[PDB]
């Protein structure tokens, strides 16, 4: 637990999680016509965050790649004289590690911010990932409900007077 | 020898010694006043202006 | 017009017939995209027997190939079937793949003229 | 007492390391990668640490011949590594059903597949 | 959001008031703080000196780092260099230059301050910037880019 | 009148095409633009732009 | 380039106060310049503020075109950092910050 | 909104014919020390049929690049009823003539 | 053969450059190292809860 | 003397002198001829003037830098606040650069 | 010189051509072309084009003089860094022949300051 | 196996005339790795007699982290003294 | 250190140190020489700290 | 079969490109032509060879 929980672009264990892929995907179906002043800052933050986080992750992913390819080359390090096999081989392994950490998700107080406010910018927001995004709302629906959270756009509503729009997974009642 | 230096040290020795840090002392005091005097411009005013007395700045306007 | 993503669902064969069949015999769809699909069809029809008929040949002379031909029956139709199983494969696949991708212009086309993408305009 | 744990250091940390015993004292009965590499490690720090001319040079002629064993096995082991990764990635990407519904706005230029100045590109003249 | 109520236009004894306090501003402003006479001077100011208590508090996290994480991490990780993975101890291993090494535990020595090093930096670092607070210079919202005037402070 | 100054006959009727195109098209740069979300932010975009300002005399 | 002094440092209290009034990039600090210039010798005077006022307005109406009434029907004669001279309005605002501003 | 990012699970599969190429040139490097020139033709075959591979794919990417300057389509005159073939030249970013 | 993947560096690198200066006082923010130290930590919970 | 005994190669390529001494009459076994580029194409050496030249350039060209082509790329896309704002900021940099603002002051020269 | 210049020659000719004959409107304004660039690239590599073809004739003089005057050259140090400092800042003063295309201030400020 | 060069051709015994009597010329015995001179300065001055060589070490290539990190703590406690004393100003 | 004794002799306790061991095992790695001096080259390098032992660094005045 | 039947019925006995031609270009789709290009037919000896 760091002495910066204040920060924007921090997270929690248990705050929402989004990939880079599912946060890029949305950027695509939304208008900065329909929403608020407060709606547009909070995204400017956002990409502020994920401007040097997109090009970090595949520094953090670089050890992982090297060793990887390490133990593909064989049991032998030779410095200097494996650095052709090491690098053309590195380079389809490295491409790996890098799309399975930008699959996974991430915490971020910004991400849960967006998506959870109870305003109109959250509302449109959901609203647009559920239509113009099914597949990325599933499991961002899927993820809210695990975590206690209830709005009208999920899937899993038990409350609702109209039928879902999407398959709802199995989860405990 | 351990000594033998990669540098021509006639005259350069005592250029760099003698005549390097009189001017180079001279343009770091230039670039020091141009740097006051454009970025403290409101407190050299002030000084100026509560240097001399309100008469004669009366008579100045 | 179309949902994108990786998380999204691929294709469906149905969905594919229904889009290619609007394409041809829409009225909102223009002259030159109907022209495309059509195309499309007409010069991809030949690939799916082509393929097939350059199997059967080639599996009728691997049958009676230097090995095939002293091998038991079971494993002489088998081991001999296998380059008619992949040329009528090939010929299947390039096919549907050279329909796919024209009709798949002929949409994009579509969506252009009738402005349809969010992202597109003039 | 802070300092008999910051300003101690062990005598470990100084005094040179010794041989590690248990690492020789079972070996397998094959001689593999591990046992070759064993003893050419062996060999070469004699070689470093000691002053004995005589046995430097046959150390020397032998890990000349253990240097070419390990690196045919390090050709073994890289043969049968890379094979099998690239084995693994063609069946991956066979077995793998590639995404084919991305966006495809880039590949549409509305503005220049139909020339929207028209006529007016060609000198103009109004 | 709602507007307050539009003053009159300022006398001449209140543009002589806004005009001494202007000086005495002017005249609190330090002679080593090189800052351009602007609209955003002050908050530029206050700006930078919010950055170097975020400094100061930054320094002292990474002294302090430099000195925990030595003996916790570095040292201790110094000892994986007593000996090789095949259990001979450790001897150099040349890339092109064949240094002479005949000092005592030169090689080992060398071989683990080139990675001790590295890692005591960013190990310092990364503790700096984990118990160190942002939170003085922080705006989320940048409202705290409204420009303040001499006379009003 | 602006537009026009700045704007030789040429580059003025190139503008033109394209306005018409779009006015055809009926579209407005705000149902288009989405590129606010990927700007960097900036004292400008507070939430507050009226509070943000401060007059005096 | 208007103003009364070859630089803007010769120029007296009034310039800086005009300097910190504006931000750098705004070139309305050459109108506040001038009404510094115009308030010279007339600030501390009744009749002299008024002088200077009736300066700044034809000063504005030289600078840009301007209708009879619109400088007397300004709503807010406040000036903040991002205030350009672009019109008339803005213009004599300016004007009459320098005014204010001017001491001697 | 023009970025022009192609897609990585797709780009991989295209690369692997060259690493797989670079890796088996450098294991017949490694094993020329103790090997006979018949055993390791296998390993040249190999290679010359990956790279005839690598070949026939570039040239036709080659082609389609170089076919795209010249556009063709077809024009259906309705006086006459008949399409005529007719060429034309392209217009398009300078991004995609630079690749 | 990786001539055609440039419009990759462009996405990363053009959002670098767009960055004005830190004195201008345009948002008066710098996060680099900080966005580093704190993606460490986001992505060892990413992983751990994935 | 380290680099120049274990690596002359790199000695050299710096500009390092032999550091060994051969006064016992026997010349050593890995001099080599002197790359002195470095340590004579410098403000200290005979390429004094052209270093001097050079720095001006260069300290020009960083300005020209500054002003004219980081500033292109703060802004690229329509903005919804302040756009004309944030537009001249970077166009003031470049625009009243005193070289072709100064000199009225001193007009009577011509 | 010559080495550090002809791949960009060689570039914009290859554009020329390519525009001559496939249209790629490298140099159209009407969708993205620059004439301007084709200058640019043109006169980058002409301005080192005529000080490669000057630097040599100093040379004859620079040995002839002291062979006749029995006499060592004056300051052949200086002489050479000189010739160098021409060389490797003429590829900033191109612009010198592009002086009234309609380049900005700036840089016809610059290219006029090192010429 | 030399260290310096006068010793190494003091006495030369394996010169190509020595050993072509025998014909054989072995890998080992190659003048490139004959001799090498130590690493550390050795300079020649006149001494009383002749000239004799002085040798300039400076520092040791041995020190280990656990030492340089002993001799570092002063120097991280005054940064934090300093800071500490900047916070209270 | 008495409990630890104790419980040495258990068979469980010893699965995981078996374990490690083994894991530690498999973890060997080979450092070659890529420079054509090799490893003479290397002996050679290494033989500074011995050579004024050798007899052909003796003092011998040919006189 | 791969290298003259297949690219053969590819490139002359239909104008479609296949998929892996062009997924990674940008430009629209267009068919292909063996009759306007390379009129020096230079690609002769190269396929020859
Ligand atoms: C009649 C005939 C009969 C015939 C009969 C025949 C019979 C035959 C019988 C059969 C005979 C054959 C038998 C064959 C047997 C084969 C099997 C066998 O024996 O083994 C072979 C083989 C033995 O190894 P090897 O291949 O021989 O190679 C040995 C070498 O010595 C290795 O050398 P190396 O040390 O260089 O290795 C490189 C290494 C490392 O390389 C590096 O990358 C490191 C060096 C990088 C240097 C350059 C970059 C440096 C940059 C700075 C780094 C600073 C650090 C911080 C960085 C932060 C980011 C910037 O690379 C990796 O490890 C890459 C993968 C990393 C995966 C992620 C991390 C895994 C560890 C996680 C530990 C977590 C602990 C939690 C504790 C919690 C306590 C509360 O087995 C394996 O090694 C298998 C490994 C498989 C992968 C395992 C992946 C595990 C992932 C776990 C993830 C957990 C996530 C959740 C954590 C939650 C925590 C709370
Ligand atoms: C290798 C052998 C081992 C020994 C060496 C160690 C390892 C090598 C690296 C060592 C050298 C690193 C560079 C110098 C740093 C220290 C300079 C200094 O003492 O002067 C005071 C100077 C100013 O300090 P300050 O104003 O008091 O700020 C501290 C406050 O708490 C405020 O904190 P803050 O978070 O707000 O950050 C403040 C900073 C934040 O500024 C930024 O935001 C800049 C960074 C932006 C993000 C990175 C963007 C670029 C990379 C993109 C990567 C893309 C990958 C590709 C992706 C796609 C394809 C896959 O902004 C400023 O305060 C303004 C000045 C910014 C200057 C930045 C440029 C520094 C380097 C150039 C000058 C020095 C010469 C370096 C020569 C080359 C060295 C390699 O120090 C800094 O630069 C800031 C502090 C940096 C962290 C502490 C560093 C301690 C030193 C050991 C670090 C060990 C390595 C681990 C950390 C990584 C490096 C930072
Ligand atoms: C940005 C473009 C990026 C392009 C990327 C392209 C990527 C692909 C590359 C492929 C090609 C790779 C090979 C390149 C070969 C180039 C030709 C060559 O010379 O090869 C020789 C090479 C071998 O022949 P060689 O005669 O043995 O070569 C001898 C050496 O070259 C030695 O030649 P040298 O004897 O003539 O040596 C001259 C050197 C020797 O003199 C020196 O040592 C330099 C001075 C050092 C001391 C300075 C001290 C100053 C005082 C202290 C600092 C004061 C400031 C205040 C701070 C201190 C305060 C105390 O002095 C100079 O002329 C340098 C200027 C020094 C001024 C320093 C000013 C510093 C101020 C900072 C800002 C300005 C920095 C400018 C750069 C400075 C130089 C790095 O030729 C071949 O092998 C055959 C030809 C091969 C051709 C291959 C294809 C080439 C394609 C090139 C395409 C370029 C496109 C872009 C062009 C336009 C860019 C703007
Ligand atoms: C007249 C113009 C040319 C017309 C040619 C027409 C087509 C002819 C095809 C013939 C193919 C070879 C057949 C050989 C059978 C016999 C073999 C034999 O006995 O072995 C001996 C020996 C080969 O011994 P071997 O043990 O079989 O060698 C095995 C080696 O592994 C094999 O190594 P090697 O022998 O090939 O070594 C030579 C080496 C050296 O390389 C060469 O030899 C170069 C070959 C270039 C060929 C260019 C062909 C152009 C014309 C195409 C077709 C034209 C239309 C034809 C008619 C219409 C269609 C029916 O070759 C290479 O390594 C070449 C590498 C691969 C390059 C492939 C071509 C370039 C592709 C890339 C660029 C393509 C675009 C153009 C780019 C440039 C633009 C400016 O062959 C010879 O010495 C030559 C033949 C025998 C001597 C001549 C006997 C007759 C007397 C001469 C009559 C003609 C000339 C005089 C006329 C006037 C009379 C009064
Ligand atoms: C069936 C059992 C009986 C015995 C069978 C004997 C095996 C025969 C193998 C023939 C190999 C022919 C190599 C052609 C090389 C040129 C390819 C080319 O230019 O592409 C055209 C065409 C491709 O044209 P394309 O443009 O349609 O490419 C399609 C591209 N993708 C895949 C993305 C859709 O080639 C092919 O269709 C496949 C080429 C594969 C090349 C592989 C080279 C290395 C391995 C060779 C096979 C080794 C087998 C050894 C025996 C094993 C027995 C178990
Ligand atoms: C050791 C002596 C040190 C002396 C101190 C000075 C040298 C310091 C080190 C070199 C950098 C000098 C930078 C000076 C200018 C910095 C500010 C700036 O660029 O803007 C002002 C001006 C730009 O002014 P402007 O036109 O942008 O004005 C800005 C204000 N408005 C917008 C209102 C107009 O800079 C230039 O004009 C730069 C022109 C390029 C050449 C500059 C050469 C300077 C003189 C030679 C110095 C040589 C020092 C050698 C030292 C070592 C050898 C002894
Ligand atoms: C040359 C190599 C060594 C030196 C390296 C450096 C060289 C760099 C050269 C390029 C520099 C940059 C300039 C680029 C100019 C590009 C010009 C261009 O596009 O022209 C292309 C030209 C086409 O130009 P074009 O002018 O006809 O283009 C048509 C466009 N319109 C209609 C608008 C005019 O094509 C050729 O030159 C022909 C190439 C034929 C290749 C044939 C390959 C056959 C492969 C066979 C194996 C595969 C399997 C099948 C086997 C079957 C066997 C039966
Ligand atoms: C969210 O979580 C957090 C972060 O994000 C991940 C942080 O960044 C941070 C920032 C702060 C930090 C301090 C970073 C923390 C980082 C950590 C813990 C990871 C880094 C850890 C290290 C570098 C330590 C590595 C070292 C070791 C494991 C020690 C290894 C020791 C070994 C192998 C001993 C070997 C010795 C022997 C076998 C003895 C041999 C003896 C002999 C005599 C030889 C034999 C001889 C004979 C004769 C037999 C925090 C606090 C945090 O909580
Ligand atoms: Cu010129």
């Amino acid at each position: 637990m760091d002495n910066n929980y204040h920060f924007w672009g921090n997270g929690d264990r248990q705050d929402v999680s989004l990939s880079y892929e599912d946060y890029y995907s949305i950027l695509d179906c939304l208008l900065d016509e329909k929403l608020s002043p407060q709606g547009l800052m909070k995204f400017k933050n956002l990409h502020e965050v994920s401007m040097y986080g997109v090009s970090y992750v595949p520094l953090y992913c670089f050890p992982v790649a090297y060793g990887i390819s390490h133990m593909l080359t064989g049991k032998v390090r030779r410095g200097h004289s494996g650095y052709r096999n090491l690098f053309s081989l590195m380079s389809v392994v490295l491409p790996f590690t890098c799309w399975y950490a930008y699959t996974t998700p991430i915490p971020r107080r910004l991400y849960t911010e967006i998506i959870c406010s109870n305003n109109a910018d959250g509302a449109y927001v959901r609203n647009r990932i559920k239509q113009q995004k099914p597949g990325i709302w599933r499991k961002l629906s899927q993820q809210l409900y695990n975590k206690n959270f209830r709005f009208p756009e999920l899937n899993q509503d038990l409350t609702a007077t109209e039928f879902p729009l999407d398959y709802v997974a199995p989860h405990k009642f | 020898v351990f000594h033998y230096t990669n540098f021509v040290q006639e005259t350069n020795a005592w250029w760099l010694r003698r005549v390097r840090p009189v001017y180079c002392t001279v343009l770091a005091y230039y670039g020091w006043w141009l740097y006051d005097r454009y970025y403290l411009f409101g407190k050299n005013a002030t000084q100026d202006i509560r240097k001399d007395t309100t008469e004669v700045w009366e008579k100045r306007a | 017009m179309e949902p994108f993503g990786t998380d999204e669902r691929n294709w469906t064969h149905e969905e594919k017939d229904i889009i290619t069949r609007f394409l041809k015999y829409d009225k909102h769809v223009n002259l030159k995209t109907a022209e495309m699909v059509y195309s499309a069809e007409v010069e991809s029809a030949y690939f799916g027997k082509a393929g097939a008929l350059a199997g059967g040949v080639i599996s009728a002379l691997f049958f009676n190939f230097p090995i095939v031909r002293n091998l038991p029956i079971i494993r002489r139709s088998v081991i001999g079937v296998l380059p008619f199983l992949y040329c009528y494969t090939w010929g299947k696949n390039t096919q549907e793949e050279l329909r796919w991708l024209k009709t798949f212009a002929a949409y994009q086309r579509f969506v252009v003229y009738h402005g349809q993408h969010c992202k597109l305009w003039v | 007492m802070i300092w008999k744990y910051l300003q101690r250091t062990n005598r470990g940390n100084i005094i040179q390391a010794g041989l590690q015993h248990r690492k020789f004292e079972n070996l397998p009965f094959k001689q593999n990668f591990d046992n070759l590499t064993k003893a050419y490690d062996l060999r070469m720090w004699y070689i470093s640490n000691s002053p004995h001319e005589a046995k430097n040079l046959e150390y020397v002629n032998e890990l000349e011949a253990l240097h070419n064993e390990l690196n045919y096995q390090n050709s073994r082991q890289f043969l049968f590594r890379t094979v099998s990764f690239l084995l693994g990635w063609a069946l991956f990407y066979q077995f793998y059903e590639l995404p084919k519904t991305y966006d495809w706005q880039d590949t549409q230029e509305p503005k220049h597949q139909v020339p929207a100045y028209g006529d007016l590109e060609e000198g103009g003249d109004e | 959001g709602f507007e307050t109520v539009v003053p009159a236009p300022p006398t001449r004894d209140d543009e002589l008031r806004m005009i001494k306090a202007t000086e005495e501003q002017f005249l609190q402003q330090p002679r080593y703080k090189l800052y351009m006479n602007e609209a955003h001077r002050i908050a530029k100011m206050n700006h930078g000196d919010r950055h170097n208590n975020i400094r100061a508090h930054f320094w002292s996290n990474f002294a302090l780092g430099l000195l925990i994480t030595g003996p916790i991490f570095i040292i201790p990780f110094g000892k994986a260099f007593r000996n090789l993975r095949s259990g001979v101890p450790y001897y150099f291993r040349p890339k092109y230059v064949f240094t002479q090494k005949n000092q005592y535990n030169q090689d080992r020595n060398w071989g683990a301050m080139k990675k001790q090093i590295p890692l005591w930096l960013g190990l310092s670092t990364a503790y700096a910037y984990w118990f160190t607070d942002f939170s003085i210079n922080d705006d989320e919202w940048l409202e705290k880019g409204k420009v303040i005037y001499p006379h009003q402070t | 009148y602006e537009a026009q100054y700045a704007c030789q006959d040429d580059m003025f009727d190139f503008l033109m095409e394209l306005a018409y195109a779009r006015r055809a098209a009926d579209n407005f740069e705000s149902d288009f633009a989405s590129h606010e979300l990927t700007t960097l932010p900036t004292f400008y975009d507070t939430p507050k732009a009226a509070e943000r300002k401060t007059y005096t005399y | 380039a208007q103003t009364a002094h070859q630089n803007r440092y010769q120029g007296g209290l009034c310039y800086a106060q005009c300097n910190e009034l504006f931000s750098f990039w705004n070139p309305s600090i050459q109108q506040c310049w001038k009404g510094c210039d115009f308030g010279v010798g007339r600030v501390n005077d009744p009749e002299g503020r008024i002088e200077a006022q009736q300066m700044c307005k034809r000063w504005a109406a030289e600078l840009y075109w301007t209708y009879k009434g619109e400088l007397d029907t300004i709503k807010d004669l406040r000036v903040h950092a991002d205030m350009y001279p672009t019109t008339p309005q803005n213009v004599y605002r300016a004007c009459l910050a320098g005014v204010r501003r001017q001491k001697f | 909104y023009k970025t022009h990012l192609f897609s990585w699970r797709w780009f991989l599969i295209k690369l692997l014919p060259s690493v797989s190429i670079i890796l088996l040139g450098y294991y017949l490097q490694l094993t020329l020390k103790w090997n006979l020139f018949n055993k390791q033709n296998t390993i040249v075959l190999l290679i010359t049929l990956l790279l005839l591979y690598i070949l026939w794919l570039e040239f036709y990417q080659f082609y389609h690049i170089l076919s795209f300057y010249g556009n063709i389509n077809w024009a259906f005159d309705y006086d006459e009823y008949i399409w005529t073939l007719e060429l034309d030249t392209r217009r398009t970013r300078l991004a995609n003539n630079y690749i | 053969s990786w001539a055609y993947m440039y419009p990759w560096l462009k996405f990363i690198f053009r959002k670098y450059l767009d960055v004005p200066y830190y004195w201008f006082y345009l948002n008066g923010r710098e996060l680099g190292i900080r966005v580093f130290f704190t993606d460490l930590k986001l992505f060892f919970y990413g992983i751990t809860n994935r | 003397y380290e680099l120049f005994v274990d690596h002359p190669d790199l000695a050299q390529w710096t500009g390092t002198y032999p550091k060994v001494d051969s006064s016992h009459g026997f010349p050593f076994y890995s001099t080599y001829e002197m790359y002195r580029d470095f340590q004579e194409n410098t403000l200290n050496s005979d390429g004094s003037f052209a270093q001097w030249i050079t720095l001006v350039c260069g300290i020009y060209v960083i300005h020209v830098i500054y002003n004219y082509m980081i500033p292109y790329y703060w802004v690229s896309t329509p903005l919804k606040n302040d756009e004309f704002t944030r537009l001249r900021m970077k166009d003031y940099i470049a625009s009243t650069v005193l070289e072709e603002v100064y000199g009225i002051s001193y007009a009577e020269w011509g | 010189m010559l080495a550090t210049i002809t791949p960009v020659l060689g570039a914009a000719v290859i554009m020329m051509a390519f525009d001559r004959h496939w249209q790629t409107t490298f140099f159209e304004y009407a969708y993205g072309g620059d004439p301007i660039l084709s200058q640019h690239l043109f006169w980058f590599f002409g301005h080192p084009e005529v000080y490669v073809l000057i630097i040599p004739t100093f040379g004859f003089i620079n040995m002839i003089v002291p062979h006749n005057n029995t006499r060592r050259v004056a300051s052949k140090h200086h002489m050479i860094w000189a010739i160098y400092v021409m060389a490797y800042m003429g590829y900033l003063v191109w612009g010198h022949h592009m002086y009234l295309v309609g380049l900005d201030h700036r840089s016809r400020t610059m290219y006029s300051t090192i010429t | 196996m030399f260290r310096w060069l006068f010793l190494y051709w003091y006495n030369s015994t394996d010169t190509p005339s020595a050993i072509a009597k025998v014909n054989l010329w072995s890998y080992i015995n190659l003048r490139l790795f004959k001799a090498r001179l130590s690493s550390s300065i050795a300079y020649y001055i006149l001494g009383l007699n002749n000239l004799e060589l002085k040798k300039l070490k400076i520092f040791y290539k041995n020190t280990y982290f656990d030492y340089i990190y002993l001799k570092s703590i002063p120097c991280l406690f005054l940064i934090i003294f300093f800071t500490n004393l900047y916070l209270f100003l | 250190l008495f409990l630890i004794n104790n419980y040495k002799a258990y068979k469980i306790n010893t699965f995981f140190l078996y374990i490690y061991i083994y894991l530690n095992n498999l973890n060997i790695i080979w450092y070659p020489i890529f420079k054509a001096y090799s490893i003479f080259g290397y002996y050679k390098s290494t033989r500074l700290n011995f050579i004024d032992t050798k007899n052909e660094n003796i003092k011998r005045i040919k006189y | 079969w791969c290298a003259y039947f297949v690219p053969y019925n590819i490139f002359f006995k239909t104008h479609m490109p296949l998929e892996h031609a062009y997924d990674n270009l940008f430009f629209p789709y267009f068919q292909h032509t063996h009759f306007l290009w390379d009129n020096n037919a230079l690609h002769i000896p190269t396929v020859g060879g």
